[PDB]
Formats: C-alpha cells, structure tokens, sequence
C-alpha cells in the first residue's frame, strides 16, 4: 500500500503542469482514487475524483472546465493534467484511494503559481530602542527560500526566523529577529547574515542600535 | 444528498465447489443511493481469459425508496483446476469504492 | 453545499491528558464522518472513518464517536507522537467537504509576550514604501490578538501575520505583525502603536512610537 507522486513546482497564470501519482502494492484498477488540496495555512480542499475504468468523474466546483483527471491502469498511475492555472491554486496536492474514507494519500507536491520573476531581497534593519530585541526585515524576493543567519553562526540562542509570507505584489518577505542583552548593544556588534540562492544573492547588513526614528 | 454506497453482496455467499468442468456464476450486487453510479471490478486466479469474456456487460439496474442496486456476473463456463483461488469484486463509484470476496474450488474430477 | 467546522480552533494537553475535539455539520450526514491526523510536513494520515472505525494500524487509544450533524473525537491518553492537527470530514453528499482544523500542542503555564515595536528604517522610506514591523516573543497560549493604531485610527487589511512552531526548548511561539504603508501614507500620520491582547497579561498592552522622535 504506496501512492507516490510526482511533478509540480513552479508555474505563471496562465500555463500548465500536470501531476502523476504512481501506485504500488495494491490492485490499482479497483479502487476510487482522488485529489486533495492544501494550500499555506489552509484547510483539506477536495478537488476530483474518478472510478477504476475511468467511467465516473467529479470535480470541485472552483476548478471545473479547467483540470483534467485520468488515469492508465496498465501504469498503475493517476494524473491531473492542470490547465489555465491561478495564484489561488498555489497549494500542496495530494493523490489518494478512496475505499470508505480517504485511506492512503501521496507525499504531496508543491505547485506555486505566480507572474513574479527570480528577484532578490531588500535587507532592511530593525534596530533596537530586562533584555532588548532587534532583528533584520528580508523584504521583496522571488523564488523560495531565503535563509537568515547571525553573525555567520556565532549566534543562535534567542534568534526568530520567521516563516515566508506572500504579498499583494506577488513577492515574498520574511522578518528574522533576536532577542539579546541590552547591556551589550554598545560593544557587541549584530551582522544577520542573508542568502538568496536562486538570485545569486549574498548580504551582509549590520543592525545598529538607534534611539531615535521613535 | 447520497453519493454513499451501503455495501457489496456476493452470491452464491458460501459453499462455492465445483468439479473440474462446471459453469460457475457469482452474482457481485452493488446497493448504493439514487445519485449513485457504479464500476465493477473482478480479481481472478486465472489468466487464460478476458474480462470482457466472463463479466457481463449489460446494465443490470434498479432502483426504489432511497437506494439502488447494480448487479454485476462473473461466469466461467467449464473450469479447470488452474482456475481455483480467490474472486474479488471491486465496486467503484468515484468517492467510495467496497469490495467482497469467495472462494472457488475446483476438484479433479468429472461432472454429473 | 455542506459546510464543517471544528471546536475548538486549538487545545492544550501534556503527556497523558484526555483529549477531546468536536466537529459539527450545517447539515444532517447521518454516521458518514472521517478522521484526519496531519503533522507539520506531512500528507495526512487516516484515523478513524464511519463515525468511530479505526483504521488498520490506528492505536486503541483515539476514539470517536456521534451521530447526525455532532460528532466527536477523543484521545484516552497523550503521547509524543499525538502532537499535531487533526480534521474531520464529511462523505454524505458530494462535493466531500473537510473541517477547520485542531492544533493539539504541549501544554504550559500562561507566559506573557514580550512585545517589541520597530520603526521603518530611513533606508527603506527612501524607496516609497514603509514597514512597521511589532514582534510578539514567547508566549502562551497561542491565541494572541494585534490591533494596529495610526493616530489612533484601527488598521485592517493593510497588516499581515506570521507565526513560528513551537520552541522544544521552552514551548513557547512569536509572531511578527507587518503594518505596511507607502512612503506618502506613512510621512502623515504621527503616532503608531500596537495593541495586543493575550491572556498573560492583565489588561492589554501597548508599544507605540511617535514618527521620527527620539
């Protein structure tokens, strides 16, 4: 009992990507097998379903008149052909046999869909005014990831990269911040250190303490 | 509301045993709810034929109250000892799928 | 269509609590219900289906049960493992709709938030947009309210939230609220604050700062 899919990552509006879901140690040509969707921070969406021989087919009413589900018995192997694609359809997929409830499911593949190009960050500071907390805004980036580290490792207890969030743009941003002594603001100095690899992009912005701007 | 299936009978339920050249008939009934379509599916020990050869095609429907039924037929017209083992049913409709199992004997020895 | 939704939005237990979770239907789907667990980076695993059926493999300990439009779900006793979010789900009348989701979490004592207020950077004002960052640093219980105050003026649509996963060291969570304006918007207003109401705290706290003071 295995369902393991493939496929998916990146696309614009617009275009398509299909998604396989091979199966393996069970009778494939039997059983009802499905489509679930998550997209960040959301709920289970359903959103196909077909019979063994192919005879039946539903699909949730968002993505009707646009995905196309199949499936070849004698590959073992269930497909979602995904056309004329939306940015609300950025979500993780899911493959899964139905028997009386949604048994088995697949690894799950990401599918991104944006108009945005690879483009690097805008490191910007967030200087400090018991302990006092300070941190780095990586703000403006396309593709994920980024990664945040401080002082090139020599600091970790208390550091606070926070996850990723989309913007109306169609960029991302992410903050990275850390909580410190305030005693040592003075003599200790903080370089968060931030690369974005798709863009080639290395940055090395140093927070400096600041009273004023508040 | 339904697109529930209730359950998958098999028939002859038990005591499946036959002398080696024998017609063998299993009646695979689907019930389901109205708004409800089906798809069969049998597993066999056998090789030697077609699903098209022994499954019936023909629309076997019915329908009253807030269910309906879907029958379904294997039959294998004179069989041979390769042919004993165990026969599964698949009924499918895209958000469920229920199966049911029997067991076909087949001793060497003629028939009456 | 159907609609299911859970209660509550998420529950606290340490090692061998009795868990319990509620999900309710808009309409009647007699005993037709699943079980979800999903933990943070996998696809998710059935656990019980038909109101109270578990599925081979599932330990004894989760149990469910109820019938019509109330259902429920309960752990007899809690384990490292158990730690993730559960959904419940409804096969009656397609489309198959899915509930809001439960997060079970460790459990602890009520620690407050300590909350940070930082201004946008002069080097990010310089290319027409402005971003107040306000950090809220380990606390308890997750349920934790940001109300942005421009001249004392609510802001709403403007902001957007991110939260980390819980800490193993002291499990605790932060979050980040990002007031976002253009340079114009922001070069008028005067005061910003950050309300933030938690139940650490006996009455709400606020971090504001005036634009440009020291």
């Amino acid at each position: 009992v295995q369902l393991v899919q493939s496929g998916g990552g990146l696309v614009k509006p617009g275009g398509s990507l299909r998604l396989s879901c091979a199966a393996s140690g069970f009778t494939f040509s039997s059983y009802s097998m499905n489509w679930v969707r998550q997209a960040p921070g959301k709920g289970l969406e359903w959103v196909s379903s077909i019979s063994s021989s192919s005879s039946y087919i539903y699909y949730a009413d968002s993505v009707k008149g646009r995905f196309t589900i199949s499936r070849d018995n004698a590959k073992n192997s269930l497909y979602l052909q995904m056309n004329s694609l939306r940015a609300e359809d950025t979500a993780v997929y899911y493959c899964a046999r139905v028997t009386d409830a949604f048994d088995i499911w697949g690894q799950g593949t990401m599918v991104t869909v944006s108009s945005a190009s690879t483009k690097g960050p805008s490191v910007f500071p967030l200087a400090p005014s018991g302990t006092a907390a300070l941190g780095c805004l990586v703000k403006d980036y396309f593709p994920e990831p980024v990664t945040v580290s401080w002082n090139s490792g020599a600091l970790t207890s208390g550091v606070h990269t926070f996850p990723a969030v989309l913007q109306s743009s169609g960029l991302y941003s992410l903050s990275s911040v850390v909580t410190v002594p305030s005693s040592s603001l003075g003599t200790q100095t903080y370089i968060c250190n931030v690369n974005h690899k798709p863009s080639n992009t290395k940055v090395d912005k140093r927070v400096e303490p600041k009273s004023c701007a508040a | 509301p339904g697109y529930r299936i209730y359950d998958v009978v098999l028939s002859p339920s038990h005591g499946i045993e036959l002398s080696v050249g024998e017609k063998l008939v299993l009646n695979c009934t689907a019930r389901t709810e109205l708004n409800v379509g089906i798809d069969f599916n049998w597993e066999y020990p056998s090789s030697k034929h077609q699903h098209k050869k022994l499954v019936n095609r023909d629309l076997k429907t019915q329908s009253g109250s807030e269910m309906k039924k879907f029958l379904s037929t294997l039959t294998i017209d004179g069989v041979t000892r390769s042919d004993q083992g165990l026969y599964t049913c698949a009924a499918s409709s895209g958000l469920m799928t229920k199966k049911n199992s029997t067991f076909v004997r087949v001793h060497e020895k003629p028939f009456v | 269509d159907i609609q299911m939704t859970q209660s509550p939005s998420s529950v606290s237990a340490s090692i061998g609590d009795r868990v319990t979770i509620t999900c309710r239907a808009s309409q009647g789907i007699d005993n037709w219900l699943g079980w979800y667990q999903q933990k943070p980076g996998k696809a998710p695993k059935l656990l019980i289906y038909d109101a109270s059926n578990l599925d081979t493999g599932v330990p004894s300990r989760f149990s469910g049960s109820g019938s019509g439009t109330y259902f429920t779900l309960t752990i007899s006793s809690l384990q490292a493992e158990d730690f993730a979010v559960y959904f419940c789900q409804q096969a009656k009348a397609f489309p198959p709709t899915f509930g809001g989701g439960t997060k079970v979490d460790i459990k602890r004592t009520v620690a407050a938030p300590s909350v940070f207020i930082f201004p946008p950077s002069d080097e990010q004002l310089k290319s027409g947009t402005a971003s107040v960052v306000c950090l809220l640093n380990n606390f308890y219980p997750r349920e934790a309210k940001v109300q942005w105050k421009v001249d004392n003026a609510l802001q709403s649509g403007n902001s957007q939230e991110s939260v980390t996963e819980q800490d193993s060291k002291d499990s605790t969570y932060s979050l980040s609220s990002t007031l976002t304006l253009s340079k114009a918007d922001y070069e008028k207003h005067k005061v910003y604050a950050c309300e933030v109401t938690h139940q650490g705290l006996s009455s709400p706290v606020t971090k504001s700062f005036n634009r440009g003071e020291c």
